[PDB]
């Protein structure tokens, strides 16, 4: 299958026509996405098969063909870019300054950008173009808008 | 069955559209990976 580094759409033909259920990042021969997108299921890339390698429902992440490769973190100060890949629309970079998700186990960066659930898995980048996390797991605030965590895995 | 399709390169774009605010929200993360608001 196609193994070039970059951002990919995650699609299905099990509903009406072709539907985009999410997005993912190919880096170092490993495909990275959010768990709620695939539910840990195998993926096809042309005539090739990508099998899951690591996953965790609580972190809401899954990697294919190898272990999680993305280790960059938000520095807590600079603006970042959501490389949004919306359904039926072209990839588009949106700059924002992340807010915070305060939890009992520590603070996490969060992006206050609202895209449909089919955009889940779109990468968030730092100034050198490194992936600091994936968009798509968050909360609905008072005004009904979506605020997503900057979700990053651990590189072994 | 699910399939992947390339959508682009991962690069920072100079002069991109700048939008969105930076709210500080108290949240909880359950065993199923769902965030919720603690108010
Ligand atoms: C209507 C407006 C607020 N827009 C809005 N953009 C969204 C993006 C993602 C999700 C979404 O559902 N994520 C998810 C599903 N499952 C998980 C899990 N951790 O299992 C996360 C929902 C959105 N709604």
């Amino acid at each position: 299958g196609e193994t070039t580094d970059g951002v990919y759409r995650v699609m299905t033909r099990r509903l009406l026509g072709s539907t985009q259920v999410g997005v993912g990042v190919m880096q170092e021969g490993v495909f990275h996405t959010m768990w709620h997108v695939t539910k840990g299921a195998a993926l096809r890339s042309g005539e090739g098969r990508l099998d899951p390698y690591w996953g965790d429902v609580k972190q809401d992440l899954v990697s294919y063909c190898g272990p999680w490769k993305l280790d960059a973190a938000w520095d807590g100060l600079s603006e970042v870019q959501l490389l949004a890949v919306p359904p039926g629309e072209r990839a588009k970079n949106i700059q924002t300054l992340p807010g915070i998700f305060k939890t009992k186990d520590g603070d996490i960066g969060a992006v206050a950008l609202d895209y449909p659930a089919g955009t889940s898995g779109s990468p968030i980048l730092d100034k050198c173009g490194r992936v600091i996390g994936l968009y798509g797991n968050g909360v609905v605030i008072k005004n009904g808008s979506y605020v997503s965590a900057i979700t990053q895995g651990k590189r072994e | 069955d699910m399939y992947i399709e390339r959508a682009g390169d991962i690069t920072w774009e100079k002069d991109a559209e700048v939008t969105g605010n930076s709210p500080r929200l108290d949240v909880a993360l359950d065993e199923s990976g769902d965030f919720s608001l603690v108010e």
